[PDB]
């Protein structure tokens, strides 16, 4: 279906990398840190 | 200015 | 997409093409869902202004792309259309309050490195997350310049704010909604980067820091221009129209 894994790339999330600018997005969530 | 796909994916 | 930079390979693994059977065209992007449900926007389909109104057999659905106009041979996976389900309450003649569609596959899709589903956010998760300043991601094959480089080679990407909502409204004459959210830099703060034409319809996405999934908070709806300054793209907030998305696949998956 997706719903277990909806959300998690098999390219970055599901191995441990991360992208080239998604730190980008995170910098800008100031809830919960 | 697309390549064309399959025949099969036109059917 | 103005002002963004090439997508990494398997970056938005949920991003599909809506491509036109006859004549063989870009129509608009759309996001993967489940294994059977595909996301967009309904202006992407129906819009009688402009005289659009696809029926299911227009139309194929093209997953696991990052070249816009190359047959990525064992990559992408083609799909056909079962059902096309607009919002009963799409309001095309004003504002495109609602713009919101679904759409399901004649057959399920087989996942991949670069075939993933995107999730949908919870209440909570929307409530952190849409708030101003905060930064998603906006992906599409749709225009580089909003007159017219034209088009893309490949898949773009930009990450853009979501703006207070008083400076949505006050960006444009046309009425905005709840059902409505816009995102894009302000003049001072120098960055730049917008939807365009032929990204309607794609995912407006944030990755949450609570549990390290990719969530898909809008769709690329409407804009006056692209990337102008005082000017913000508008996308369709995907939570408040949850009940409806569910009501649809609930009785028809
Ligand atoms: N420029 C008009 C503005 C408009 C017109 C009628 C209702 C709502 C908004 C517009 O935006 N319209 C007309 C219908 C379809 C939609 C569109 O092109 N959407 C794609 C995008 C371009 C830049 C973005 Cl940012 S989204
Ligand atoms: N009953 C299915 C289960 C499912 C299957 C695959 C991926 C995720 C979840 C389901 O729940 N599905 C299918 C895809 C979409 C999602 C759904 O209706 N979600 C409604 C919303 C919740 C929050 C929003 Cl925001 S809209
Ligand atoms: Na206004
Ligand atoms: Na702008």
């Amino acid at each position: 279906s997706g719903e277990a894994d909806c959300g998690l790339r098999p390219l970055f999330e599901k191995k441990s990398l991360e992208d080239k600018t998604e730190r980008e997005l995170l910098e800008s969530y100031i809830d919960g840190r | 200015d697309f390549e064309e796909i399959p025949e099969e994916y036109l059917q | 997409i103005v002002e963004g930079s090439d997508a990494e390979i398997g970056m938005s693994p949920w991003q599909v093409m809506l491509f036109r059977k006859s004549p063989q065209e870009l129509l608009c992007g759309a996001s993967l869902i489940s294994d059977r449900w595909v996301l967009t926007a309904a202006h992407c389909l129906l819009y009688p202004p402009w005289d659009k109104n696809f029926t299911e057999n227009d139309l194929l659905v093209r997953i696991g792309k990052h070249s816009r106009t190359r047959y990525e041979r064992n990559i992408e996976k083609i799909s056909m259309l079962e059902k096309i389900y607009i919002h009963p309450r799409y309001n095309w003649r004003e504002n495109l309050d609602r713009d919101i569609a679904l759409m399901k596959l004649k057959k399920p899709v087989a996942f991949s490195d670069y075939i993933h589903p995107v999730c949908l956010p919870d209440r909570e998760t929307a409530a952190s997350l849409l708030q101003a300043g905060y930064k998603g991601r906006v992906t599409g094959w749709g225009n580089l310049k909003e007159t017219w480089k034209g088009q893309p080679s490949v898949l773009q990407v930009v990450n853009l704010p979501i703006v207070e909502r008083p400076v949505c409204k006050d960006s444009t004459r046309i009425r905005i909604t709840d059902n409505m959210f816009c995102a894009g830099y302000k003049p001072d703060e120098g960055k730049r980067g917008d939807a365009c034409e032929g990204d309607s319809g794609g995912p407006f996405v944030m990755k949450s820091p609570f549990n390290n999934r990719w969530y898909q908070m809008g769709i690329v709806s409407w804009g006056e221009g692209c990337d102008r300054d005082g000017k913000y793209g508008f996308y369709t907030h995907v939570f408040r129209l949850k009940k409806w998305i569910q009501k649809v696949i609930d009785q028809f998956g």
